[PDB]
């Protein structure tokens, strides 16, 4: 009675890995909502924060070829203390460091003075010498191109044709499973690549409550990521009247540096309020209490030690990579202002042997910065669910980008399908 | 007017009526490869149907009978009463018998239609 | 040849359609201009499938022409005009056309898919 | 059943039967791109040659072209049942593109003769 | 009329379009018109991009002069030196590297004066210019820059129409308009002043500008006649190469055998003569017939752009052109010759020029002229024009004026009585 009919367009789909586009090509945007449909979503298996984890690192690692070497600067530094007035926490914090220079002419070395930050160096006993850069011993160190800058610049991911993306619109979404309110679209929203460690900055907010995320909320070796429906703004600021000065290397090599510090030198601090702060903890730890027992007592506690890009809570401030301590933030049990400390010389991410060179930005820098979520590790149930302890710990830059890609789906398309009709064919 | 995959949750004989808008929206190294497979794609699904003898067609009838043994289910239940994602995944590991049917029906159906055309 | 008929009637150029066809399909940047013309060749392609045109290069449809579009004759638009300056003249109702076009092929096959199952 | 190419070596009457066998396998870092693009031109070149000729959607398509036996003066029984497709591909050659030609002038005169037998009233 | 949309598919129109053209190394149309613009052609840029990319990556894999950037110790040419090249040359001596790491070397070498830069110390006196700008990489002495003809092929789906118009001035309909897939050879040749070896009108010399009232733009001539431009540098240079490093070699001149002369280019008193005539019966069209025309030297700029650079055999000319122009209506020309050149308009990079051995001396077809206008708003008409400079692109778009790239649209509609059943 009944016959096979084939269709071509059918409005179906399956899930699938593919190559998307990074569009900046400005797109037009459109979105359809898909009514009457349930998909099942899972943050953790998304290869769109692999493929954008990826393209990051792909665009950093081309940013920084066209730009000056500073193999000629691996060489013995004469390290004293600074002469300008410091307080008693910035003692042998900051060094003035003087060494030979090459200079455009092969034969002609220059006689160089330049202020580096403590963490910058390493000491290394001669004659003549203190210390060397803390790189030179690794990897080279290029210097980035002042021209380019590093401020994120919201970026779209726009699927190929054939394929289209998925964005879950559920209040409460935990990143996982069945999601209602789903639309499609042909690119992502403007995402920020925003590089921290703890903090989440400048991200996208809940848009009812907190949000806690985890792979496994039993599994302690996982991180658990907390998306804030209200921001929480911090003000970071380097005061220090910064003079930068630069020397010629090479041919077409230029090498910035701190020239001179102009007035006193005080230290390197953001602040956030205490008010919206304490409010934004209870708000975590009363949506904590949904994933354990009600009466566990939770407390917050400071990060472990061992690999300061990691035990601190980075930025890039300006054009300077600040890390700042987040122990006097989540010390309480359930203003303030946070000493961040600087660095130039920057190993970002996890990788050894690409060391990039911050260069300085004379003046000082200020700027005012959204917290939109945290991301929080626990301690582990050595109490039998008595008491648990939360810290700020750190984990993978994967983690951030996750942060914003939990709403989007990878689809492909399949436009064939068949069905049985009365319709014969002859 | 509902827009790309706007009939997705729609039954199948709603969403059957939009097969165009669906069809329409088919078509530095990275940015090749995505455009070569979704060509390779699309080229795929149109020799699969040409294979079948429904090229240029949307809706395409054929010779194939339905077994009961795919789906036990009648019309007003597949058509009236299920969206067409239900039924792909109802149908999944069914498909590759069909398309073999269907392959080897059309190549019957062009050695009759040749050999009718070939009397005088 | 290629384009040969440009400046011919349209009456005169609807007969060199097969010699304008083929004309269309035949480091980054050579393999980046073969993909575009591909990917050109196969937007028409599907455009014609949709219309119910696939495999034609005359293709004849159930869409009345609207006076409203242009109220010449036939006599003066294939005899008088080459197909650039009517291409011109139309430009402005070519995607209403389509849309038409495409409307007339979603009720054919219905229509079809009807006849064949009595 | 015979495979991609089983029926090379076959009488072309048999070898008829598994043209979807080889159509199949037609379409299925820079050069692998250069590789798939030409792989992509070759198809779509075949499949517009088919199509200007009126053979769109077809594996099997009969023309009004009459056959010369000056190409080849084999009756039916020859070509189809004692030769195979290489060796009549070979008889044929420096003969394709008369018949190309003449597949392409029959399908124009087709198109004309189907749009004025169309616009009767 | 009971009339129908009838579909088809190969209609012979086009659309204007940008798309990318390739490299490689004709049907008309008849009753087509199409209106072409020389200044609105893609063509140009393309050509323009294409070059720097094929020169970048043609320099990028040579040996670097990085070790080169030391002082010099820096006195007069002990040969008899005449008077005009009193102090053009200078015998330079430098310390340089070798081979090894660890041992170095004298190379005594003979410079221009142009190539090198004083610089203040009490034991070296010079400097290779642009050591403190950027690198200065070595072009390989393998590789050549002589002009080869280009091709500029349409992809599949588009067509580039070539206008055969008499008298065509760069924009506007053309009546004689052809297909082609692939254009002429065009030979990417580099000039400032003057355009060699390009192409000749059929009918008369054509004066093409954008907004000819407004004296920014250049004004681009090209004639129906060629005028023979004999150039030499007069000079039998024996050259000698150093290793300065394993794999690496740097070529210089090493002396020269004979008398130094200067680099004299000839150029025809006569066809010179009737050349600016023809070019001033030209701009009267435009000017009025009363209309003084003067022509003037080039001023305003360095010698990149106030002279007529011209590469000849592989070291470049940069000839004054005084003895040309200079007018109211044999010319031993003197040129200069600079090694450490820095084409196009560039800063971020440096090539070295390896000179070449023996005597150099070419024979190149002027075909067109770069002129502007002086400007001025005093209702004298005696308007006076100089060989200025330009953009490089104002000698590929002397070219390249003619071809126009459509996109093809093979598909349209029209009415028909053919009804579909
Ligand atoms: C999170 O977003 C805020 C808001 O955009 C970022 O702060 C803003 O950053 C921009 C770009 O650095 C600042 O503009 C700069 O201003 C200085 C002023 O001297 C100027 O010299 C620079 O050339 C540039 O124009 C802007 O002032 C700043 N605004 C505010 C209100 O803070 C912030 O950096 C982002 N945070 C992260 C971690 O990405
Ligand atoms: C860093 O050290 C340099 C010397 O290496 C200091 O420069 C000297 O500063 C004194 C200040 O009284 C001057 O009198 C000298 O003439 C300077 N010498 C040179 C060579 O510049 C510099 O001031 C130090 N900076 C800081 C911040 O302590
Ligand atoms: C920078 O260069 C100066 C050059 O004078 C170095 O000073 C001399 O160093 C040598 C050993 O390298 C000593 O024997 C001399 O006595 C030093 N001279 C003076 C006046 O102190 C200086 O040590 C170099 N600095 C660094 C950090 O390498
Ligand atoms: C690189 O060196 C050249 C040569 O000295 C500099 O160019 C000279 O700059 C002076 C500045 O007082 C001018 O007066 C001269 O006319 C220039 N001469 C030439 C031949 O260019 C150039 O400015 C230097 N560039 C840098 C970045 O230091
Ligand atoms: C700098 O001063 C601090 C105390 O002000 C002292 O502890 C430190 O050792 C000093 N460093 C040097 C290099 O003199
Ligand atoms: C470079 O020096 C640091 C100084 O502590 C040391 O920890 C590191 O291991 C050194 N690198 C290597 C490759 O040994
Ligand atoms: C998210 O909520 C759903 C609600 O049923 C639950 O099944 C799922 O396990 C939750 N996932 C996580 C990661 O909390
Ligand atoms: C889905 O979310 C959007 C967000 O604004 C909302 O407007 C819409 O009503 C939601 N859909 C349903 C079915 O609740
Ligand atoms: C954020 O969540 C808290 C949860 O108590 C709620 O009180 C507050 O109003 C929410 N804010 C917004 C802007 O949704
Ligand atoms: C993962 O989650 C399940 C859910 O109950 C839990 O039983 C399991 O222990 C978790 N994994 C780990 C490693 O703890
Ligand atoms: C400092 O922080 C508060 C709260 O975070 C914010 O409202 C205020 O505008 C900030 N002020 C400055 C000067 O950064
Ligand atoms: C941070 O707080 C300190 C405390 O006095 C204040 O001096 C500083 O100005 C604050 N920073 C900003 C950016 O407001
Ligand atoms: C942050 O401050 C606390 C204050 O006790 C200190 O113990 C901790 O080590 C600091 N953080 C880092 C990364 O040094
Ligand atoms: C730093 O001091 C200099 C003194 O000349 C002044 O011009 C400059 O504006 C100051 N910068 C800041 C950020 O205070
Ligand atoms: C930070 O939060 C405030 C709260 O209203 C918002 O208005 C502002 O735009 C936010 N800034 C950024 C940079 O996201
Ligand atoms: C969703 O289901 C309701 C139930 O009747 C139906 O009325 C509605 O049309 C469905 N949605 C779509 C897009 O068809
Ligand atoms: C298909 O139908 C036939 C009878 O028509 C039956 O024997 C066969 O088992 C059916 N297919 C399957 C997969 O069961
Ligand atoms: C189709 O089958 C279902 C299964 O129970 C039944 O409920 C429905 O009434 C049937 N419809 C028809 C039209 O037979
Ligand atoms: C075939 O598809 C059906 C559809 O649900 C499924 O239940 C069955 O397990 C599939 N067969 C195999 C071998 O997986
Ligand atoms: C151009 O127009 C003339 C007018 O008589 C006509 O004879 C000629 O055939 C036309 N050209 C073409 C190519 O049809
Ligand atoms: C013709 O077009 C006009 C507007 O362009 C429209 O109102 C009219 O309905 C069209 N004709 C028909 C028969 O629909
Ligand atoms: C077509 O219209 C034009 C109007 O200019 C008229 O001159 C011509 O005679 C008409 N043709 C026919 C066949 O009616
Ligand atoms: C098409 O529309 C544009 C503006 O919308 C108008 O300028 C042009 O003349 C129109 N074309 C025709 C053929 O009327
Ligand atoms: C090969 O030739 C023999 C001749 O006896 C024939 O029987 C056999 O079928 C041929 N092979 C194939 C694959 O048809
Ligand atoms: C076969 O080709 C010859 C070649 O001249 C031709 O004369 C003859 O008419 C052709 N046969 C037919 C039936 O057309
Ligand atoms: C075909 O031709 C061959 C060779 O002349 C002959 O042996 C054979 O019998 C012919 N067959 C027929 C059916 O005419
Ligand atoms: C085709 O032409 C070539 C040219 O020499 C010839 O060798 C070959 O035999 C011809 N083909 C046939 C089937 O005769
Ligand atoms: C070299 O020639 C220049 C040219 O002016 C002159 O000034 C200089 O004194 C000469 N030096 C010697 C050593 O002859
Ligand atoms: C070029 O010639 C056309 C001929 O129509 C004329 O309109 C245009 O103004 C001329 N332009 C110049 C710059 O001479
Ligand atoms: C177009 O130019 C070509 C160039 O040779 C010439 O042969 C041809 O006669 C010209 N045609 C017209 C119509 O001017
Ligand atoms: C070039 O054009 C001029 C116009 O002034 C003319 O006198 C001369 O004869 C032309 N030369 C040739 C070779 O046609
Ligand atoms: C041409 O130059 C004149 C100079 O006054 C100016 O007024 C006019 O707008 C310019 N036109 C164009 C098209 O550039
Ligand atoms: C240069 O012009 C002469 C005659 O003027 C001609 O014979 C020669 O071929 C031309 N050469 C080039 C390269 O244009
Ligand atoms: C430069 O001086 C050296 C000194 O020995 C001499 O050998 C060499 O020939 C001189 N070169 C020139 C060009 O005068
Ligand atoms: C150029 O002309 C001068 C005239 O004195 C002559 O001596 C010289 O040899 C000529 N050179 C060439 C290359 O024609
Ligand atoms: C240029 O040199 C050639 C070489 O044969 C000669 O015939 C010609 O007359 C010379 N022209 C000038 C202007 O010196
Ligand atoms: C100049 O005089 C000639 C003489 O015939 C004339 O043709 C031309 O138009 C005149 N031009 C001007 C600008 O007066
Ligand atoms: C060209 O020669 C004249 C002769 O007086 C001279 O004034 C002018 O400076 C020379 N050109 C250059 C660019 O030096
Ligand atoms: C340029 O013209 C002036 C005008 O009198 C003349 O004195 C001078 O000699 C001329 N120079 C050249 C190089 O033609
Ligand atoms: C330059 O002089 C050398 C001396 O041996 C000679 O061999 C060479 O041929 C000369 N060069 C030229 C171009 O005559």
């Amino acid at each position: 009675n009944l016959w096979v009919t084939v269709y071509y367009g059918v409005p179906v789909w399956k899930d699938a890995e593919t190559t998307l586009f990074c569009a900046s090509t400005d797109p037009n945007p459109q979105e359809i909502h898909l009514e009457n449909v349930t998909e099942e979503f899972n943050m953790w298996k998304n290869n769109m924060v692999e493929q954008m984890h990826e393209d990051i690192i792909s665009l950093w690692d081309q940013s920084l070829k066209p730009c000056v070497k500073l193999t000629p600067l691996c060489v013995g530094l004469q390290c004293t203390n600074v002469t300008n007035n410091i307080t008693d926490d910035m003692r042998g914090e900051l060094k003035n460091c003087s060494f030979n220079a090459t200079t455009e002419l092969r034969n002609k070395r220059q006689k160089v003075y330049s202020l580096f930050y403590r963490l910058d160096i390493v000491p290394m006993v001669d004659l003549w010498t203190n210390y060397r850069l803390i790189s030179c011993n690794t990897s080279a160190i290029t210097q980035a191109c002042p021209k380019v800058s590093f401020e994120p610049i919201p970026i779209h991911y726009c699927a190929p044709a054939g394929f289209a993306i998925l964005k879950c619109k559920d209040k409460k979404f935990n990143g996982t499973g069945p999601c209602q309110n789903v639309s499609t679209v042909q690119c992502t929203h403007g995402i920020k690549p925003v590089v921290s460690t703890q903090l989440l900055l400048n991200g996208s907010l809940a848009e009812e409550e907190v949000i806690i995320r985890s792979e496994n909320i039993t599994n302690n070796a996982k991180n658990i990521l907390v998306q804030l429906n209200t921001s929480v703004q911090i003000n970071c600021t380097r005061p220090n009247n910064n003079t930068v000065k630069s020397i010629r290397i090479g041919p077409g090599q230029a090498f910035y540096y701190t020239g001179d510090i102009i007035g006193d030198i005080r230290q390197a601090h953001c602040n956030v309020s205490k008010a919206t702060w304490n409010e934004t903890l209870g708000k975590v730890v009363k949506q904590l209490r949904k994933h354990f027992g009600n009466n566990t007592i939770i407390r917050f506690a400071q990060s472990s030690g061992g690999d300061l890009e990691v035990t601190t809570h980075s930025f890039n401030c300006g054009g300077e990579f600040f890390y700042c301590n987040t122990s006097g933030l989540f010390n309480s049990t359930w203003s303030i202002t946070l000493p961040c400390r600087i660095k130039q010389i920057i190993n970002m991410w996890q990788r050894i042997g690409q060391a990039m060179y911050a260069p300085p930005i004379q003046g000082v820098i200020r700027c005012v910065s959204n917290i939109t979520g945290l991301i929080l590790t626990r301690d582990g149930g050595s109490t039998n669910s008595t008491t648990e302890t939360f810290r700020p710990g750190g984990g993978d830059m994967r983690d951030n980008w996750r942060s914003e890609l939990y709403k989007y789906k990878v689809v492909k398309i399949e436009p064939l399908g068949v069905a049985p009709t009365r319709c014969k064919r002859r | 007017s509902l827009g790309f995959l706007g009939a997705a949750g729609s039954t199948m004989g709603a969403a059957s009526m939009t097969l165009t808008v669906q069809a329409r929206n088919l078509l530095g190294i990275k940015q090749l490869q995505a455009r070569v497979l979704a060509v390779e794609h699309y080229l795929r699904d149109q020799q699969l149907l040409g294979i079948w003898g429904c090229s240029g067609k949307l809706i395409c009838c054929t010779n194939v009978p339905w077994n009961s043994s795919w789906s036990n289910r009648n019309l007003s239940e597949i058509w009236d009463n299920m969206t067409w994602l239900q039924w792909d995944k109802e149908i999944s590991n069914y498909t590759q018998i069909i398309y073999g049917l269907l392959e080897e029906s059309q190549n019957q159906q062009e050695k009759n239609e040749q050999d009718l055309l070939a009397l005088d």
